[PDB]
């Protein structure tokens, strides 16, 4: 059952929304402000839970996807982002370390590619579950490398210049279609994992 | 004025925002103020240090000028048109703020002139020049803390304004708003019930009667 | 980053010349103007120091550190205090023939109120 | 198509996002100061003013065609270069920039 | 019909004020913060309108006044003043142009001189259309000239200090009766224009 | 008149208006700090402090006369130039500041 | 006491205190960095992390006895020296650290 | 009647609490931090008031105590102490000197001796009217004489080290018996006055 809700009582703790959130098992957010600004369907990561996740992810795990491990790290990046968001507003940008900048920066990539959904079905708005894992795999493979570089010495700015080409590709993931690489995932994504490694070795040195 | 129903969720988060802001900026302030105190003490000492060493070398040069005959120092000033000790500036993040720092590099453009050699009188200027170079180089390195110190001086005033500004204007405005709309909001839920209940009593009475 | 390389001076003769032997200021060859100002106490006017200060802070955008004798900063006191920038840094040093007074130093004056 | 462009949906999306950021930044200027602000936020402050005084200011008897209105929307949008605009599909962007 | 109402909830959110406001064509607010500074009747641009204004200002224009233009500007000068004041309070005035002070400064003169008009005499209680024109005309003229003065060289402080007595001369015009000068325009306001122009040259200097 | 000044009400208007201004100036002192404050605020800061411990502090078995209160007001109110004292008429003001 | 050791009440004072200080210290790290961060708070920054990731993170069918729970507690506090666990008796602390 | 109240609906501004503060003549707060420290009741000087104080100080003064003078001074010291700490944060230590430093120190000794109790001893739970009078008499005598001594030339650390035995003996008066000078009268305090005079000679010189 996919059920839409909306307020109806002039309150944010309204009788329709409260009694339904109890009986529901998957809760995926959505914010009105983001949706107007162009990010529909929108999603709120701290105002969501899903009880079925544990079995379902394990199902995707056996078929090919490395899926469970990725899911926890995507939320994690976004959690730290909220904390960062308040410091960023107040003090500014001129005080955050190299690690913290990345957290925001990979967060941008997820916001761009998942939360926005270009068209009815144009711009390949249809992503299969296996493509989605590949879209995510590209960002978190980038996050771990990105976290290692700053830690092993490499300025946020330097690391951004040097990443260059592999970063544009992951940014461009949503226009691409999986039906011309295999049939459900892209040969282009497999090639992307090799390219990441190569880039990283040059850039660190 | 303020919203009729449910500002409270928003105002809750406004209340939270305000309050986190005050804590963090007071920590940022706390680190700047703590570092500044230490730097203030270094500086008071250093000023005495620089003055004493600079003057000892000053007195040695002054005697030299008089003994050699004539005011040598006018001649030296014109003749000199390049500098050995320059600085290349670098940014250092201390206490979340970016400061300017200076790093000296000693260029070998000049090391001897045409006034440190004259014959016998020249040997005196030379002995003076050497005390001044050693004394001064130290003074340049100590001067580096000054530049940063002045930027710190500026930043503490701004940062202090902010902790006090969140405290006085924002937090109590947020208390006053949240209360007035909470009380209105509650009034709606209770009066609604009261009007409906009061009418029911009548409707019930009529049916019993007829 | 780098935009300032010179260390300049406002000081008495023996102090200035010595600073130059140590190798810290220079004269620009294109303008024919010194990045130091010689001064002699009681003998040279209060007004000229005030101009030279403006030449060094606001017209020279290459002076990294402006050094200044305490006795001398005291003559043009308004001018030294009112400039609150670190670009140039102002470094008041005890003037030749005088000890260290902590209140002839512009940055310290400012420090006392609000830590 | 034939009375409205294909860019039309894209164009609205861009105006909201910048207009929104600009508003958010103006509020932070007020409390904490301009230490929070950044260069991007300056583009945004500047973008709020251009939008309010050009797009939203018009007659009570000054009617327009739809094609003109999309042409004026574009004018405001010229101040961010292509790489900071991502509320339009890049394909469409290259045509009308 | 000109009808007073009041709060009943200690707001303008209560059913009484809002219903009567729904119907109305002229709205003249209430400002507790201005009332303390001794201003009565206390209004602000943000809490008042008249849908009759456009047609009314043209009518006033005929009689002699520059009234349409001055009313546009009257609104703008008070609205800009409010936004600026929030930053001065919270951040400081020391992070803000001399120019932004100027808007506030001219605005203040309008705040005391207009708003407080409760009067202690008939002379301070009556203000004909001509007199109302005159006091507004001198203040806008001051603003325009002052921003120039500081911009070509002249500090803030020097400008403030210099105009001095003139700020007062307009302040006191209300206390003096309007039957004076040519008609209902004081010779004190007539001279005041020359004094203003004579002042800008000195301030600038 | 004959028991009150007619100036009595007029004097009240200075006292109330300054008190407020003063109260605002103290609010800015708390936030910004004295160095930041301008000359107008400093005077007003000063007025506020004098008002609290002298005007509204009196004994609890101590009577006052209306004449006497106004004479106390004039001294305390005397901390501003004639430009700034303008909530009373120049005639009455010239006599007493 | 008999199936729980005596140290339970004492240990709870230390874990609670550090945990509080620890939330605040992480927000401070984000701004100040680690070039001017306080030493007490630096250990508390690391403390926030372990308190979550081992004392609060456990298995699905992982069961731990109360004695055991107490031991883990001391292990997290073991990093701090005695002079930053000063709200506890030297007899108890010397045994349990 | 001492009645306890907590928040009801979770707001402590709701009608119940607010109705009762108006009726009350006596208020003594509770704070979670102060409660952890073993100060009970958890009061300072602004989370508490008594309007019964007036009649009560008069009652006690009659009995023999010099009570009204000493009590007022108790309140003043706590209020000041708080205030000098804020100055140390914003202004700095430049506004701090040793006269102020003694003020902080007297308040600390007053907190420990008065505010902290938990019934460690039997003499820490019943302390007569005459004993309470005697504790405040030591601390005010220390205060005035420490300040005099630093003005004829002494330092805070020097005063602290020098007062020492007496300072320790008077803190520990709560553990000590209240039957030492009779049955309600404590002998140590009577012998403090003389020690303090000889002590003041050691601190100055």
């Amino acid at each position: 059952i996919v059920a839409a809700v909306s307020p109806a009582g002039g309150d944010f703790s309204d009788p329709v929304t409260t009694a339904t959130l109890g009986i529901t098992q998957v809760f995926w957010g959505l914010d009105k402000k983001l949706a107007q600004r162009k990010h529909f369907p929108s999603i709120n990561t701290s105002v969501s839970y899903s009880k079925y996740t544990n079995v379902l992810n394990k199902f995707y795990d056996s078929n090919y996807p490395e899926f469970p491990v990725l899911r926890d790290r995507m939320k994690e990046i976004l959690s730290n982002a909220e904390e960062l968001e308040q410091v960023v507003q107040l003090v500014g940008k001129s005080a955050l370390s190299d690690s913290d900048k990345i957290t925001l920066d990979v967060a941008t990539l997820i916001k761009e590619d998942f939360l926005q959904q270009n068209g009815y079905s144009t711009y390949d708005a249809f992503c299969p579950i296996w493509k989605t894992f590949d879209m995510m795999r590209a960002f978190i493979s980038y996050h771990d490398e990105a976290q290692k570089a700053v830690a092993n010495g490499a300025n946020w700015s330097k690391l951004a210049d040097s990443t260059g080409d592999v970063k544009h590709a992951v940014s461009s993931s949503k226009f691409f279609e999986p039906s011309r690489g295999e049939k459900e995932v892209h040969g282009e994504f497999e090639k992307l994992l090799s390219t990441m490694q190569e880039r990283f070795a040059e850039s660190t040195d | 004025v303020f919203p009729t129903r449910m500002t409270l969720g928003l105002m809750k988060t406004k209340l939270k925002g305000a309050n986190q802001g005050y804590s963090l900026l007071k920590r940022k302030s706390e680190a700047l103020t703590k570092r500044f105190r230490d730097i203030t003490k270094r500086i008071d000492d250093a000023k005495q240090k620089m003055g004493r060493v600079m003057q000892t070398a000053a007195f040695s040069l002054a005697e030299v000028s008089y003994a050699t005959g004539e005011n040598i120092g006018y001649q030296v000033q014109e003749s000199v048109s390049t500098a050995r000790f320059k600085v290349r500036a670098r940014q250092e993040n201390v206490s979340g703020v970016y400061l300017s720092q200076f790093e000296s590099y000693i260029d070998p453009e000049i090391n001897d002139f045409r006034l440190t050699g004259l014959g016998r009188g020249g040997q005196q200027v030379q002995r003076a020049k050497e005390i001044y170079s050693r004394a001064v180089e130290t003074l340049v390195e100590l001067a580096s803390l000054q530049t940063a110190f002045i930027i710190l001086d500026e930043v503490i005033k701004v940062t202090n304004r902010r902790v006090n500004a969140i405290e006085h204007v924002i937090i109590p405005r947020t208390e006053n708003t949240i209360a007035y709309i909470n009380s209105e909001l509650d009034e709606l839920d209770r009066e609604e019930f009261y009007r409906l209940k009061k009418v029911q009593e009548k409707k019930q009475n009529e049916t019993a009667k007829l | 980053a780098e935009k300032r390389t010179l260390i300049a001076v406002i000081a008495d003769e023996d102090t200035t010349t010595g600073l130059l032997l140590a190798g810290i200021g220079q004269i620009t060859p294109e303008t024919q103007e010194k990045n130091f100002f010689v001064y002699q106490e009681g003998k040279t006017t209060k007004e000229e120091i005030t101009d030279k200060f403006n030449h060094f802070t606001e017209e020279r955008d290459d002076i990294a550190i402006l050094l200044i004798n305490q006795h001398i900063a005291e003559n043009i006191r308004a001018r030294v205090d009112s400039f609150t920038n670190a670009f140039p840094a102002i470094l008041e040093i005890p003037s030749k023939d005088h000890p260290y007074d902590p209140e002839k130093d512009s940055v310290l004056k400012r420090v006392r109120k609000l830590f | 198509e034939g009375m409205t462009r294909k860019d039309h949906g894209d164009v609205s999306n861009q105006l909201y996002a910048k207009y929104a950021i600009g508003k958010d930044a103006a509020a932070m200027k007020a409390v904490v100061g301009e230490e929070a602000l950044s260069i991007e936020d300056k583009l945004s402050l500047e973008f709020l003013e251009k939008f309010e005084k050009t797009f939203i200011t018009q007659g009570a008897y000054e009617d327009r065609t739809v094609f003109e209105s999309l042409d004026q929307a574009w004018s405001l949008l010229r101040i961010y270069p292509k790489e900071m605009l991502n509320r339009i599909s890049p394909k469409i962007l290259d045509e009308f920039y």
